[PDB]
């Protein structure tokens, strides 16, 4: 509060009726009446806001999009761990003499424990 | 731990569980990790994936520790885990050292209240008012809110919240815990002198002070126009900076910033403490494990 | 050997590697957890050691009048009631009225 | 120095420390009791506000 | 990915593959990064690189 003026009930050119009002105003303003009314019509909304501050205490609003290239980089693993499956099963039809029916049964071999 | 955030924390913990156990399924699938772990011969079919479950852990903790590991992976799609998990790590472990920087150097002390209404939440603040002064007849009328509630406290533990006195007190809250009710011209008083007592909230109540006159006077209407000349120039508050300024505390200058002792990290020697003797009852635990085994080997269980 | 024990010992402290690699569970938790004694002692003091060199950048000798007046620890000091005096008990600049008080 | 630049960096609180943001332009009401105030201060620090 | 700029990670990454290609072509020019990953039975004529 940089200046300190203040409002105040008027009283016409010089008259008693500030006398009888300084002492009545005094006691709405001890007892509750001016803070029963400033919160009568100055309440609002009640707004909750912010939380108020994290402040540059990294959580996932920033550096939360690793999780995203993270998440990438493991969809591109289960993509390519077809490709390198269906590239020995592409190699080892033309070794023997059979067909893709073969290239199930590597994995019927391979999805055995360790070996 | 403070400097992450606790989500992250959970989300590190929940990927490094994560991608972990998406490598023991990527590498079990693929055809390149199945190689020999004796490659002396050729082979002796001993053509075997080294990625068990509990190697697949130890690449996961491994390399987010910046320490390693023993495995490092040969077929492609498992280059692609160990090419991400890598690149996840040197963010998550660089913006650790970059917080933890940040805040050593440049510290806010946070209130843990800023009001009348966030301070009257907590009864472990132990508030007090200065009994029978001129504050303790504001709440003993108090009929309006929560600062009917505070006198349901001060009425519960008088003896201890009800110090004589200013003066008294200011060595209390020096000492104890406390959080006075008090003028809020002596709170601009003592806070620019005794510079560990800063004023919290606001404005409660306004009755203002003012220049007395006995009843009946010609003053008072020259009196006023005179204190209402005052406020206008500045003169009344030119005075007001004149004597509640004092020395003053410019108290930025963040002190060194820290010589960092176990009063901020020591729960690293907690955790550690708390590693080890988990590791001694899962020594124990597998030392039976293997008596379990030998109880089905050759005949005998517990001799 | 515990002759390898502090090379796990020292190696995993200061982030070259190791030798040993342990390879059973009973030795992961403390292979694991003394990993992550090692990234908190050296990464709060890579993060530390950053924060005496900016602090002691951050702050410079005093250069002015007005930066004198901000710096209650540093006691000013003159030739008392002369002609130094003379010209700051009559300032009204309230930069050395404040070297006054 | 990232998260030490915009950690020294805070919301302007006071009368004092706006006087310093010649970025943040002031505003005011127009010829009222507002500008009545600023125009007579000898306090300097709003002289500087008047500026 | 900020405190670095968008010039430098796009030449990081081309100094990433920039670098992975001239040493696939020293090592296989190289006389010596010829060797047989053998020793357990030595002089076997089984050059390879790691490479
Ligand atoms: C030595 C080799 C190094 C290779 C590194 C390659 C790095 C590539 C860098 C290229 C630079 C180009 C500039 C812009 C690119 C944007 C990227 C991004 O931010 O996320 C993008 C995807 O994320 C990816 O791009 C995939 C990353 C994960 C898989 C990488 C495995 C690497 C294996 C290597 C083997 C080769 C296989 C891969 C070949 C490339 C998209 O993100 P977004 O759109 O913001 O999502 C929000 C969408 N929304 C708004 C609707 C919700
Ligand atoms: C089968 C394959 C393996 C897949 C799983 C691997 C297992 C382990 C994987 C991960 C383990 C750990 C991560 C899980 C934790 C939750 C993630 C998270 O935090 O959300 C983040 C994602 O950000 C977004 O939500 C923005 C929109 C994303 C759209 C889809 C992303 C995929 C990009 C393209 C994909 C194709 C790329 C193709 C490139 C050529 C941020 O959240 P937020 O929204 O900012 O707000 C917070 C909300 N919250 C509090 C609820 C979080
Ligand atoms: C979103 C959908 C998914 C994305 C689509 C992805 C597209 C398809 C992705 C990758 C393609 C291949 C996938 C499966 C095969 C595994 C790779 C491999 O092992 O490397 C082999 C090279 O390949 C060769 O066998 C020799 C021929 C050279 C190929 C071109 C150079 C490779 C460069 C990089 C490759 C491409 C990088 C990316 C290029 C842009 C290694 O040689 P080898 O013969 O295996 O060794 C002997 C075998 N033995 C040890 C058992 C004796
Ligand atoms: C393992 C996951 C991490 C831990 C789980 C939590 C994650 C869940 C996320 C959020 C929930 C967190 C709330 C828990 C609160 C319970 C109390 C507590 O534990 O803390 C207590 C001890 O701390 C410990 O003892 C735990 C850490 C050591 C054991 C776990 C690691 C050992 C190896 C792992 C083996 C498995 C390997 C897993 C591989 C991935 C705190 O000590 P205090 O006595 O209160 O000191 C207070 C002093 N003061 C008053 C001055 C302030
Ligand atoms: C506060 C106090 C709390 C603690 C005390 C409490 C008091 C209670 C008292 C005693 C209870 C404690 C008993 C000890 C537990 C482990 C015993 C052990 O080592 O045997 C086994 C488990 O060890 C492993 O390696 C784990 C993974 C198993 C490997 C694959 C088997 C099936 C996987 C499916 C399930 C896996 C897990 C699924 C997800 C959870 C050994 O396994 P391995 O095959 O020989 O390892 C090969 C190692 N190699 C790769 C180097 C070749
Ligand atoms: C970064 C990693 C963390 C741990 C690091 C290592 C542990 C910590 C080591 C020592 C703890 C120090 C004791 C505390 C006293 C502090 C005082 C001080 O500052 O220096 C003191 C000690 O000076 C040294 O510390 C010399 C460094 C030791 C080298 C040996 C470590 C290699 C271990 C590997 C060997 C392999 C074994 C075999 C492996 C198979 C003396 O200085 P001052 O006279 O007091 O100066 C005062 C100046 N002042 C007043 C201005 C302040
Ligand atoms: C940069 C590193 C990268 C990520 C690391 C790994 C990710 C996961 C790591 C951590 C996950 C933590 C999740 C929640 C955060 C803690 C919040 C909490 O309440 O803690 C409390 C209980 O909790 C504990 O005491 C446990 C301490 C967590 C460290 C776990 C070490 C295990 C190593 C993992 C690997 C083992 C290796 C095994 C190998 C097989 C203790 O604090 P407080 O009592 O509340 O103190 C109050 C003061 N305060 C109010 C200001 C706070
Ligand atoms: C067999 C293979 C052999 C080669 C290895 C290939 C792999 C690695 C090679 C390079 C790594 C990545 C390639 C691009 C990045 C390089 C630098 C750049 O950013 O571009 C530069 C443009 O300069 C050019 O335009 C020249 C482009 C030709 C490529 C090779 C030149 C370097 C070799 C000859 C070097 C001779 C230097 C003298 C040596 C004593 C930008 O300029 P700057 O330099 O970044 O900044 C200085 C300018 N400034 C101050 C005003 C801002
Ligand atoms: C820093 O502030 C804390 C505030 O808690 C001070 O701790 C109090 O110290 C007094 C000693 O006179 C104790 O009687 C209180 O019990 C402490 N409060 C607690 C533990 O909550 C501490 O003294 C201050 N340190 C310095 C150097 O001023
Ligand atoms: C709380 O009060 C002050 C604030 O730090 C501490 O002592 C003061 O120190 C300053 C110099 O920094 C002096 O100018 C004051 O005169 C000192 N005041 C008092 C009352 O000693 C004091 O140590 C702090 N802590 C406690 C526990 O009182
Ligand atoms: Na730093
Ligand atoms: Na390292
Ligand atoms: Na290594
Ligand atoms: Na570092």
């Amino acid at each position: 509060l940089i200046d300190s003026k203040g409002y105040g009930v008027g009283t016409p050119m010089g008259s008693p009726y500030r006398d009888k009002i300084t002492i009545a105003i005094l006691q709405l303003q001890e007892e509750g009446k001016l803070h029963m009314m400033k919160e009568k019509w100055w309440r609002g909304n009640g707004c909750p806001e912010e939380e108020s501050k994290e402040a540059s205490a990294l959580g996932v609003q920033n550096i939360g999009g690793i999780f995203i290239v993270l998440a990438a980089g493991l969809v591109l693993s289960v993509f390519v761990a077809v490709g390198e499956f269906l590239y020995k099963s592409k190699k080892n039809a033309q070794l023997e003499k059979r067909s893709f029916c073969s290239a199930m049964v590597e994995e019927l071999r391979m999805s055995l424990k360790c070996q | 731990l403070n400097p992450l955030s606790p989500d992250i924390w959970m989300y590190v913990l929940l990927a490094c569980l994560g991608v972990s156990c998406v490598l023991f399924v990527i590498a079990r699938f693929s055809p390149y990790e199945w190689y020999n772990p004796h490659p002396c011969n050729p082979d002796s079919d001993v053509v075997e994936n080294n990625f068990t479950l509990l190697n697949s852990f130890w690449f996961g903790v491994g390399a987010l520790m910046q320490q390693g590991s023993e495995l490092m992976p040969k077929a492609l799609s498992t280059r692609i885990v160990g090419g991400i998990w890598w690149f996840f790590t040197l963010i998550i472990i660089s913006s650790y050292t970059a917080n933890l920087a940040a805040f050593l150097t440049v510290e806010r002390m946070e209130s843990p209240i800023d009001s009348a209404d966030d301070l009257a939440k907590q009864t472990k603040i132990e508030y007090g008012a200065v009994e029978d002064g001129a504050t303790m007849t504001f709440f003993k009328k108090s009929k309006i809110s929560t600062y009917d509630k505070m006198w349901a406290f001060m009425s519960s533990r008088r003896q201890s919240v009800l110090v004589k006195s200013n003066e008294e007190g200011i060595q209390r809250v020096l000492t104890s815990d406390y959080a006075f009710l008090m003028e809020s011209t002596t709170i601009e008083f003592v806070t620019q002198r005794n510079c560990n007592l800063t004023q919290i909230g606001g404005l409660i109540d306004s009755k203002g002070y003012g220049v007395g006159t006995p009843m009946g006077s010609p003053y008072r209407d020259k009196i006023t126009i005179a204190i209402l000349q005052l406020q206008e120039e500045g003169k009344l508050h030119m005075m007001k900076e004149k004597w509640w300024r004092g020395n003053g505390c410019p108290e930025e200058e963040s002190k060194e910033a820290s010589a960092l002792g176990v009063q901020n990290i020591g729960g690293i020697f907690i955790v550690l403490a708390a590693g080890l003797v988990l590791s001694v009852f899962v020594a124990v635990g597998e030392f039976l494990y293997k008596s379990k085994k030998n109880a089905q080997l050759e005949k005998r269980s517990f001799c």
